[PDB]
């Protein structure tokens, strides 16, 4: 398929930022967008033979280029907060129709005021409440990811070290702490729902694993508390009689 | 240091109508340092008493002030807001324009 | 030409779903084609066409005579259809303009849950207190935090497979000492 | 959301010796008060009718601030002076912004408290209201100093509770201003520009508070990257104006909108010529 | 109302 790079990127506002995308196979043409929250994509221009063939509404800041090899670059200058978006690609065939359109996964940048507006997820598990396994023989167990920016994170069970899907549910959209702040941190929970017994046999290990974008190496970080790098947060408990 | 050129503005404060009174504005901004001297002119001729508003800045620290005199606008008058600052070698003029 | 069409669709597991789409000025160099965009991912194809019924393993497409509208048919959703749908209007001629999409339609899909037994539980922390609004039917409505101190999410369901059970729940916490759960989800 | 800000500038002047100390303070776009070092005889100055009725204690008090404010200013200049290894012949610039900003709920939604030298980043209070950023070594001494005095603890007790009670009293007293969105008056007008083009310029005047925004759309699409915006300006009346510009063929003016949007529009305005 | 004067630079 399309490969975008990379899958997430912070930026502070007035940063200058190149996001990549190489076509799928076959496909000679691409196509940027920009999809900000809640919106469809909007079409910034369209690429192909090393040139740039037709452009939306979007200003010369917002530029391109593609190479021999049909791959090509979003550079975008002097970022505003605003920039914050999902940055897709879509490749397809000599500027037609007939070999389809197919769109990378995108590239989520988030422009912040301040390196400082960063901040990690803290991770804790809850244990089911013996009242649920008495009445119903189920065990529900409950991840909360909290107090973290921007919006970079995924969350995943693992038992017993393999990832699990069945029983799981998780938020489709995280919450402002503070609804009334631009850049409020974010909490995000997750269920994980299985047998009385199975939660019951204390050989049996649950993981609530959350992975966070956060600053590179590059970003020079002067807090006191700890840089918030990308990184995986945990929380886990066994099993219990 | 830091120095940053001002942006001006020369304008009316309701739509002008020749032969009634107005006040005509000098809105300069972006500009650092403070220091600053800014003259309305009515025919090239420098008006007295003008008046300013209290030196405030905005969020990137930049100043801002507006000058403002009454005026009764004219068919034939023409008038102007003549800015000096460090960052200007020669004053920088700007005509007033009633459709701007 | 240019599409519109509706901002949402509801519905449950197991029926027939109909998006519609306006499209009036449509010329006869244009195509129809449809994209949902599932959550973390990008817009992915379902179908096209041009004046003829299409049907595919994903969906049918029903374009009139007139071609001025056209209907995504989704034949027995299921939970994993949740997604954003998008109908396009493309221009076919090569070097043309390129795929402009408009608003989608956001698609929910609900569960008729059996035997619901509505309850709120609290829950400790493995190392701290949440409560968990669990087992309600999927009419219910979880109302946010009036208090700015204590936390609501919304539904979610879960589908534990291998017992052919599905569930919704919701979740509560705060930090202060007075929150109780009994009275959470009120 | 409602905000109270006050904006302070203390200039050096090499010879004349005092630098000179000026104060504003504003609830959201609207000042309210006034303080100069040169005036004859410095005082605080009423800027708003919803302060002038305030009483002499509340003048005294606010005075005697501002006098004490001056003369820490003074130590300020001569204090950065040495932490940059600068002359005494030159002119430097010391500012410093503050306030608190209330939700929609009438709660304390964010504080604020930072410094500029010569124009440039010097010192910031987080917004946690207890730790600091500094932007350079100099301002690093600045912080050590300030974590040892517990400065923050002293500006987090007025920025969550003072600075959040004067601004809850004016908006009261001045409500009937600072609380009643004034709409904008709009019209578009029409300038030849050559055979075959014109200007069309949507106005909008005399509209409070400032935020306002004003697009051009032909056929209902932003036109954007031709659209000529000036910056918003003061009306001097205590309202802003603000135009946007787009030229235009001559015969497709009927292609195009304005679109205008304010907190004191019901629904936002679409107008056309 | 203004803050009070804290600590010198
Ligand atoms: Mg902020
Ligand atoms: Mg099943």
């Amino acid at each position: 398929g399309v490969t975008q790079s990379p899958t997430h990127l912070i930026k502070t506002r007035g940063q200058q930022v190149t996001l990549r995308c190489s076509p799928k196979s076959g496909h000679d043409t691409v196509s940027w967008y920009q999809q900000a929250l809640g919106q469809g994509p909007q079409f910034i221009f369209q690429y192909y033979e090393e040139e740039e063939r037709q452009r939306g509404n979007f200003p010369d800041r917002f530029s391109g280029h593609q190479f021999p090899n049909y791959s090509s670059e979003l550079n975008v200058n002097a970022l505003l907060l605003g920039d914050s978006a999902l940055y897709l690609c879509a490749s397809s065939l000599g500027e037609g129709r007939v070999d389809g359109y197919t769109f990378g996964s995108g590239t989520r940048l988030t422009v912040v005021e301040d390196l400082r507006n960063v901040f990690p997820p803290e991770v804790a598990v809850f244990e089911p409440s013996e009242a649920e396994i008495s009445h119903t023989q189920k065990a529900t167990l409950v991840c909360l990811a909290t107090g973290f920016y921007p919006d970079h994170v995924e969350l995943s069970w693992w038992v017993n070290g393999k990832e699990v899907h069945s029983g799981v549910c998780t938020d489709p959209q995280p919450l402002k702490e503070q609804p009334a702040l631009n850049d409020s941190r974010y909490a995000l929970s997750s269920r994980l729902r299985v047998s009385a017994t199975f939660w019951q046999n204390p050989r049996n290990h649950f993981r609530c694993q959350v992975q966070f974008y956060g600053l590179s190496e590059n970003d020079e970080w002067t807090q006191d508390r700890a840089k918030p790098v990308t990184q995986i947060v945990s929380a886990e408990a066994w099993g219990r009689a | 240091m830091i120095q940053r050129t001002p942006k001006i503005q020369v304008y009316s404060r309701h739509p002008a109508e020749n032969g009634k009174s107005n006040f005509l504005n000098c809105y300069v901004s972006g500009f650092h340092p403070s220091d600053i001297e800014v003259d309305l002119l009515k025919n090239g001729e420098r008006i007295e008493k003008v008046e300013h508003s209290d030196l405030s800045f905005s969020k990137d620290w930049s100043f801002y002030l507006l000058y403002y005199t009454e005026f009764t606008p004219t068919e034939k008058d023409e008038y102007a807001c003549r800015v000096n600052h460090v960052t200007l070698s020669q004053p920088k003029i700007v005509k007033w324009d009633r459709d701007m | 030409a240019k599409t519109t069409q509706p901002i949402s669709v509801d519905s449950y597991e197991g029926q027939e779903v109909n998006i519609t789409c306006s499209h009036n000025n449509i010329a006869t160099n244009d195509y129809i084609t449809w994209y949902q965009q599932f959550p973390s991912q990008g817009p992915r194809f379902i179908i096209q066409g041009y004046k003829t019924k299409v049907t595919n393993e994903v969906a049918s497409l029903f374009i009139p005579a007139d071609r001025k509208s056209s209907t995504l048919s989704l034949p027995r959703v299921s939970l994993s259809d949740t997604a954003v749908y998008y109908c396009l209007v493309g221009d076919m001629d090569q070097a043309g303009t390129a795929l402009i999409f408009g608003k989608g339609t956001t698609l929910s899909v609900s569960s008729d849950i059996q035997n619901p037994d509505p309850a709120v539980y609290q829950l400790r922390d493995s190392k701290k207190s949440v409560c968990l609004f669990t087992d309600f039917d999927s009419q219910t409505n979880v109302s946010q935090s009036k208090d700015s101190d204590v936390y609501i999410t919304d539904k979610c369901v879960l589908d534990m497979r291998s017992m052919d059970f599905k569930s919704n729940s919701a979740v509560a916490w705060s930090n202060k000492s007075d929150f109780a759960c009994a009275n959470a989800f009120n | 959301s409602h905000s109270m800000r006050y904006f302070y500038t203390a200039v050096s002047r090499p010879g004349r010796g005092e630098p000179r100390f000026i104060a504003v303070g504003y609830v959201d776009d609207t000042q309210f008060v006034q303080f100069d070092s040169d005036a004859a005889s410095p005082r605080g100055e009423p800027r708003a009718p919803w302060v002038e009725q305030e009483g002499p204690e509340y003048w005294d008090r606010e005075t005697q601030k501002y006098k004490r404010q001056a003369q820490t200013d003074r130590v300020n200049l001569r204090k950065l002076r040495g932490y940059y290894n600068q002359s005494e012949a030159g002119s430097h610039t010391l500012q410093r912004m503050y306030g608190c900003d209330l939700g929609p709920d009438g709660r304390l939604l964010r504080g604020y408290n930072q410094f500029a030298y010569d124009g440039k980043d010097y010192i910031a209070l987080n917004e946690d209201l207890r730790s600091w950023t500094a932007a350079d070594k100099a301002a690093q001494i600045t912080q050590r100093k300030w974590e040892a005095a517990r400065e923050a603890e002293q500006r987090r007790a007025y920025l969550e509770g003072t600075c959040v009670e004067w601004l809850r009293r004016y908006l009261e007293n001045g409500k009937k201003t600072l609380q009643r969105a004034e709409h904008p008056k709009t019209h578009v007008t029409h300038h030849p520009v050559s055979d075959h083009e014109a200007t069309l310029r949507c106005w909008a005047l005399g509209f409070y508070p400032a935020e306002i925004t004003l697009t051009w759309q032909r056929d209902g699409e932003d036109q954007t990257q031709d659209t000529e915006l000036v910056e918003t300006r003061p009306a001097g009346d205590g309202t802003f104006q603000k135009w946007a510009a787009v030229v235009v063929p001559s015969g497709e003016e009927q292609r195009y909108t304005c679109h205008v949007q304010h907190e004191g529009l019901p629904e936002p305005l679409t107008l056309r010529w | 109302g203004a803050d009070g004067v804290g600590k010198s630079l």
